[PDB]
């Protein structure tokens, strides 16, 4: 159950800036009102973040992963529907899967022999339906390290509204053999802005998981060629150890940060512990 | 005044140093290992305070 | 004059232990008895979560023959309860049975397992020549004789890579200084002591970064309220006076240090209440005479 496809409007990568995305809480542990100094692995501020459309044009290439990677995608009806993390992602080595259904994602960490142009066959169909007959993933999958079934929630998955409202943000560290997912959703009424201003992003799962990715690539709905898919876009950003000044607020939700690599001044507020210096 | 409460919070937060050993709380320490073995990790804690 | 004397506290009345729910027990046993033991170079690994473990079972018992803990001791280790338990189960010769420890040296130790420093488990290790020796030899079990580079602690090499001893190219299935990264072991009833192979366990842990699932004797009490009280809540002893609070955590919050590195307000297992924590009161007292050649 493998189709190849190329219907894509190839297109060069198009970049933005990763003004202040893609703070998370570091520990499950509570402060309130305090300044807490910690270093760890972040989104440095202000970098280049790849950029990928999603219609005619289809973006889905394969994408390396390292020191965990920060995936956010604005979307109208969530045409995305999984991801794939691996090392070969042919049968050979765990692979890491996770489909989320309409009804309910689930965690298959099983070797998996995938297809070479592997997604969602999601069927087309113009008639008030979307019938799946078209499993278009995986061919063999002979072992399983892990199974599990999450929350069943069924989130939207139609609509053209002008604006898009839904907007998801994820992170993924693969640390000490633990995969981790902080995730965060805001409705937007801008139109294209990778949007200015700040966010917090709390734990959903952590995961044993003990495999080894370098590699990943998304996945989503769809016939092979040709389908009806609205506007969809998705950023990619590569994430690196930092330092920060987390400003917590008295509810216990993180307020504001600031860099201590980013620029001297920046560097000061680090050293001083304060948001504000006097001359 | 600034000078003074700059002084207290160093010493505060002092108390949350390894100064060498394997933990900086005192029960943890204690409720983690048995009698013998206690006292080679609590001088470490004790002279660095 | 006025003298500064003695300093005095309130004194604690009772105890508190609410620990989580109990469970069903471990299957460790099944894995301390296993049907077969992986060989040193592929560890068998095993996860312990969602279980009440009682350490005295597998202590007490003289099933075992050499016991050693690192980070804690054994006769209290029923007391603490762990976020996590790794029950990693290999054979090897006993000759090699002091590589097991962290920061040794030795090609066991050097080239196919590896240890932290701050290996916070205990190990076990058992004498298993009756079954585990082959009147004609084990040679289930291989080892990496050679790697290129020593590797990390807890880092499984799986490679059957033909060894490259120099420089030159290493070629075909055998070559010049090229070798089987394995050699199997020899096990037979004629060896003696060291020579006899082993069922080695080690089971390490980690520290309340999520709440903890595995405990032993429970004997969760009550919330007893305002009265100076020794609470042990999951492992983090302390005294005070437990107080109810307008607090609030997300649904991923307890051990609010809340100013520098005080357990202040935590929730509780048992039920989900955000309580508070306040030491129980202190002053330093005084005491104020005339001359004692005057009056008394
Ligand atoms: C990064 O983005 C800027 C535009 O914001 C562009 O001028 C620059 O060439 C980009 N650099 C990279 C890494 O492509
Ligand atoms: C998820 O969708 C795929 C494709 O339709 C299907 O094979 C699989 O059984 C579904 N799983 C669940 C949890 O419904
Ligand atoms: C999957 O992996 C296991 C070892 O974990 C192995 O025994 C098995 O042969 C592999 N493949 C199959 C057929 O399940
Ligand atoms: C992961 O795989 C890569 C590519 O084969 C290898 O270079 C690296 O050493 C592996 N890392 C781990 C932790 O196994
Ligand atoms: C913080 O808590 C107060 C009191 O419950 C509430 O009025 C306010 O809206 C909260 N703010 C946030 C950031 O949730
Ligand atoms: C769980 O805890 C509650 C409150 O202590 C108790 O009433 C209930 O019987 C417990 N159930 C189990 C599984 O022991
Ligand atoms: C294995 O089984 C025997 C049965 O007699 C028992 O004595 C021994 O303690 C068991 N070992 C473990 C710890 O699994
Ligand atoms: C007792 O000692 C005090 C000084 O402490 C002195 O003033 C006083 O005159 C002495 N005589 C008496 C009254 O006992």
């Amino acid at each position: 159950q493998c189709v190849n496809l190329t219907t894509r409007t190839q297109l060069p990568p198009a970049y933005t800036n990763s003004f202040t995305r893609g703070v998370y809480y570091p520990d499950k542990v509570f402060r309130s009102s305090v300044l807490h100094s910690t270093q760890d692995l972040f989104l440095p501020f202000f970098s280049n973040v790849t950029w990928f459309h999603a219609i005619k044009r289809f973006d889905n290439p394969v994408l390396p992963f390292n020191d965990g990677v920060y995936f956010a995608s604005t979307e109208k009806s969530n045409i995305i529907r999984g991801w794939i993390f691996g090392t070969t992602l042919d049968s050979k080595t765990q692979s890491l899967l996770i489909v989320n259904n309409a009804t309910n994602v689930v965690i298959k960490v099983c070797e998996f022999q995938f297809c070479n142009d592997p997604f969602l066959g999601v069927y087309h169909k113009n008639n008030k339906s979307w019938m799946e007959s078209e499993f278009r993933v995986y061919s063999s999958a002979n072992n399983c390290t892990f199974e599990y079934v999450s929350q069943p929630f069924l989130m939207d998955l139609e609509g053209k509204q002008g604006n898009f409202k839904n907007l998801r943000e994820f992170v993924f560290k693969n640390i000490d053999g633990y995969f981790k997912i902080y995730s965060k959703h805001t409705p937007i009424n801008l139109v294209r802005d990778l949007p200015q201003g700040f966010s917090a992003l709390e734990p959903l799962v952590d995961l044993p998981i003990g495999i080894n990715i370098t590699r990943f690539q998304t996945l989503l709905a769809l016939s092979s060629s040709g389908w009806t898919a609205g506007a969809a876009a998705y950023y990619v950003g590569y994430l690196q150890p930092r330092t920060f000044l987390l400003k917590y607020n008295e509810n216990g939700t993180i307020t504001d940060a600031v860099d201590c690599a980013l620029d001297p001044l920046s560097e000061t507020k680090c050293t001083l512990k304060s948001f504000t210096v006097e001359k | 005044v600034n000078q003074n409460a700059q002084a207290l919070n160093t010493l505060v937060k002092q108390l949350s140093s390894n100064f060498g050993a394997i933990s900086s709380v005192l029960n943890d320490i204690l409720a983690r290992l048995d009698k013998v073995e206690a006292e080679v990790q609590i001088d470490r804690l004790i002279t660095g305070r | 004059g006025i003298y500064q004397t003695s300093n005095f506290r309130v004194q604690p009345t009772e105890s508190i232990v609410r620990f989580p729910n109990i469970t069903n027990l471990c299957p460790f046993g099944e894995v301390f008895n296993a049907t077969r033991f992986a060989s040193v170079y592929a560890w068998n690994r095993k996860r312990i979560s969602n279980c009440v473990a009682d350490y005295s079972v597998l202590y007490n018992s003289a099933s075992f023959s050499t016991f050693k803990c690192y980070g804690v001791s054994p006769t209290k280790l029923n007391d603490l309860c762990f976020t996590n338990v790794y029950a990693d189960s290999f054979v090897i010769r006993g000759d090699e049975v002091r590589q097991i420890a962290p920061g040794q040296t030795g090609k066991i130790a050097d080239y196919n397992y590896k240890l932290p420093d701050d290996f916070t488990g205990c190990v076990i290790a058992w004498n298993s020549n009756n079954l585990d020796s082959k009147v004609g030899g084990n040679y289930n079990y291989l080892y990496r004789l050679f790697r290129k580079s020593n590797l990390k602690p807890f880092e499984r090499d799986i490679s059957t890579e033909i060894y490259q001893a120099g420089s030159t190219p290493c070629n075909g299935v055998e070559g010049f200084n090229c070798y089987f990264p394995l050699q199997s072991y020899g096990f037979q009833p004629t060896y003696g002591v060291g020579y006899q192979p082993y069922r080695v366990v080690v089971l390490s842990f980690e520290l309340l970064h999520a709440p903890a699932t595995v405990c032993g004797p429970k004997k969760s009490t009550n919330l007893v309220k305002n009265k100076c009280v020794n609470f042990n809540f999951n492992g983090l002893t302390g005294t005070g006076v437990l107080t109810e609070s307008n607090k609030k955590f997300l649904p991923f919050q307890q051990f609010g240090r809340d100013i520098d590195d005080t357990t202040d307000a935590v929730r509780d297992p048992q039920t989900l209440e955000i309580l508070d924590i306040t030491p129980c009161s202190f002053g330093g007292v005084s005491v104020i005479t005339p001359g004692t050649n005057t009056s008394n």
